[PDB]
């Protein structure tokens, strides 16, 4: 169902960028494991500090998971994660610090929990 | 008192691996090193000495607020020792309170003992 | 992954582990003649500071020891960077400082030059719009005074001629093999000075404005020279601790490779063996 | 036959120093590609420089390749390709592009396909 | 002389991958990588060229007692090979010693017999 | 069996504490030897100094090597060598010189060969 004319141009488009992203940094996972990020040019750089906030903004908090710790799960819709992945994608959320991104759902939550701890 | 514990151990385990690469952690993170170094010594046991469930209740609150936060790493085990002993000299009450109830007593209590406790002992 | 893939990761990486472990040892060596060199370095400074702090109490008629010597204009950036990488943050720390201070109090290309000590310095500042007047590249290990006095000069004059009113200088200070620092020092026009002993330096007396037309010069020519032997002292060490964590590294992965690598051999053993059976059995 | 009293002397010698060179070259492979080029001594990268102007010179251009190639092909004697690779051991070509010497058959070709580069 | 040798070749083969770094001579380590490097120039052969048990004991002699610390590694082979005519021509005495008392001979004579050629062996 | 359970509390601790000293003493080799050893600090130098005495005296001269040394043989109790190990960590020999460690029984073969020595 991943087709332009299925879910629409710019949710393709959205998701054919974060595959982009996310192999760039998974071909560059090789060299962070031996000599770190010190080495990379200032696009690959770029690339980790964008993919790593991608992939913590792909986890979610699930009903089900609400025994397992505490927290209430939440349901997204389609629209909000398009909107939200590509204001990640546009950099408009690259101060916050990466474990702000985790367990949460709408792109708003994330904002809320950096304003939450120190920011 | 256990949630906090179980996700500050497994966190604390990976973060102790940056501070021994070496660098310059902020206050934040000092304060979680402590804890978590608080906690690892606090988790440690002896061959066939098993706790009574409402020992290891007081001991894990003691560690989760703070009442732990000066006392010297070295001398945590110690501490320990010595609070289950002061506990059965004093804390009937709450020991009990807890075996009848599977809850916490009254947490003012609690702070009274301890820090009544930690009068009586010594550091180092 | 086949067995000749993980085996040739594994030769790889221990090659590499081996240069990184050489490269530590020598980095340390280094590190240490560094250390050595800035310990000589003392005396000269003292005297230097004596002198200065003996004299600097005067009519101070000069251009450098006025607090304002010419109002707000172009200001000039001295920086101190490495030739080559593998330093860690040594290089990135200095440059972004120099960065985030030029964009939020200049805000014009016009008021602002830089200074600049070490390649990746020139690479960094061409890669972005930013003018650069002076430039010096090579340098040795364990440099000296006379390696770069002809730039010290230069940068002197600059502000005794009037091109730029303000003198910065970034570099980072060594405090240790793990910390290191990094400092900005307001270097002119000259501010103050020490508080010991006083007047002993103006027995003689010979004439202050002549004498003060060559001291001041002198005295920045030292301070230059201060903060290039903290500085290469501080990417020695840099050096040092970032190829002993690549060394760790390479060894762990070593390991996990190794593990992986037995794993698949007993697999194709097993696979082996039992095609064999079966086609023997089959029969 | 590759023997000093099959082949000659001079021959088995400069096969040789070819060998030993690229033996060499392979070993700085692994090491390169992590740390650079940069990292290297003055040696190595005087042996990496030649060592791949002989791989590269080592290429040859097929009669039957021209379906391939669209150039035509080229025979090249032994006593020629010994002088070349020769020659191209003691360094007089170092400063030609390493472009030059692909499917080149001599020397003379090589210095010629420089030209029209520009070098 | 074989004990000596085979610490040389260990002290080489590891401490080996410092010779680049080497290169910016440091420590003084340059005298056991330059020793180890001259072992390997001694260690080669040629193809059916045998060489008698007497001859390996002096040039591994030579090798291990330092007279070939200031000829260059490129030069070995050349020492070597004009060394076994030096000592058929004039060194009878120590061969014959050598091949009936299965021992050395005297040091002092060895080394005038090896200081003897090398005045007369040309460094190119 | 080196567990305080069934070897003793005495002689867990005192074969930690040279199991320690020693690996001390390993993480230091490379550093002794890229740079003197007067450039580590005191406490290193310490270390270093309890270490090759422990190390030394780690050895042992057999009743069967008295065919490669003409020297006889002998038999530590265990009792005795923590004992003896005990005074090495407590410091109690450090004027001693180390190779007075180097093949002997007790303790006091130690004392015995550091006066004949003198």
């Amino acid at each position: 169902a991943l087709a332009p004319e299925i879910v629409g141009e710019e949710h393709y488009q959205v998701a054919r960028k974060v595959q982009q992203t996310l192999q760039r940094y998974k071909e560059l996972q090789d060299i962070i494991a031996i000599l770190g990020m010190d080495e990379l040019s200032d696009e690959d750089k770029l690339v980790v500090h964008r993919a790593r906030r991608i992939q913590f903004f792909l986890s979610q908090n699930f009903h089900v998971a609400e025994q397992f710790t505490g927290q209430p799960g939440s349901y997204v819709p389609v629209k909000e994660t398009v909107r939200g992945f590509k204001e990640i994608l546009e950099g408009k959320y690259d101060h916050l610090p990466e474990d702000a991104f985790r367990l949460v759902g709408r792109i708003e939550e994330v904002v809320e929990k950096a304003k939450a701890m120190g920011v | 008192v256990a949630g906090t514990l179980r996700l500050d151990l497994a966190a604390y385990r990976e973060l102790e691996a940056f501070a021994q690469f070496g660098s310059d952690l902020d206050k934040a993170t000092q304060a979680k090193l402590a804890r978590g170094a608080r906690t690892v010594e606090v988790l440690k046991q002896d061959l066939h000495q098993p706790i009574p469930v409402e020992k290891q209740v007081l001991i894990i609150y003691a560690l989760t607020r703070g009442f732990l936060d000066d006392i010297p790493v070295e001398d945590v085990r110690r501490f320990e020792k010595e609070f289950y002993l002061f506990l059965d000299q004093n804390g009937q009450h709450l020991l009990e309170h807890i075996r009848t109830t599977k809850d916490l007593p009254n947490e003012d209590d609690l702070n009274k003992a301890i820090e009544a406790f930690k009068k009586t002992f010594v550091v180092s | 992954a086949s067995l000749r893939d993980i085996k040739t990761r594994i030769n790889a990486t221990k090659k590499t582990s081996q240069i990184t472990k050489a490269m530590e040892m020598v980095s340390t060596s280094k590190l240490n003649r560094a250390e050595q060199n800035a310990k000589s370095f003392v005396p000269y400074m003292e005297k230097i500071q004596e002198v200065v702090a003996n004299v600097a109490l005067g009519a101070g008629g000069a251009s450098h020891p006025m607090l304002v010597s010419r109002p707000v204009k172009k200001t000039g950036y001295l920086v101190i960077t490495s030739d080559r990488g593998l330093a860690g943050a040594y290089n990135s720390n200095v440059l972004r400082l120099v960065y985030q201070t030029i964009q939020k109090r200049h805000a014009s290309p016009d008021e602002y030059a830089i200074i600049v000590i070490g390649r990746v310095g020139l690479s960094f500042f061409r890669k972005r719009n930013m003018p650069v007047i002076l430039d010096i590249t090579r340098l040795p290990d364990q440099p000296s005074f006379a390696d770069i006095k002809e730039i010290a000069r230069k940068t002197v004059g600059l502000f005794a001629d009037g091109t730029f009113d303000e003198l910065y200088m970034y570099y980072n200070h060594y405090v240790s093999a793990i910390q290191q620092e990094v400092t900005e020092r307001k270097l002119l026009p000259l501010t103050d000075l020490a508080e010991n002993k006083q007047r002993t330096v103006y027995e003689f007396e010979p004439s202050q404005e002549e004498i003060l037309d060559v001291l001041l010069p002198q005295y920045a020519e030292s301070l230059i020279y201060g903060a290039l032997l903290d500085a290469k002292a501080s990417e020695h060490a840099a050096r040092m601790t970032a190829m002993k964590n690549a060394t760790d590294n390479a060894n762990e992965l070593i390991r996990t490779l190794t593990l992986s690598y037995n794993r698949a051999r007993q697999a194709a053993i097993t696979q082996e063996i039992t095609e064999i059976v079966a086609g023997a059995n089959a029969l």
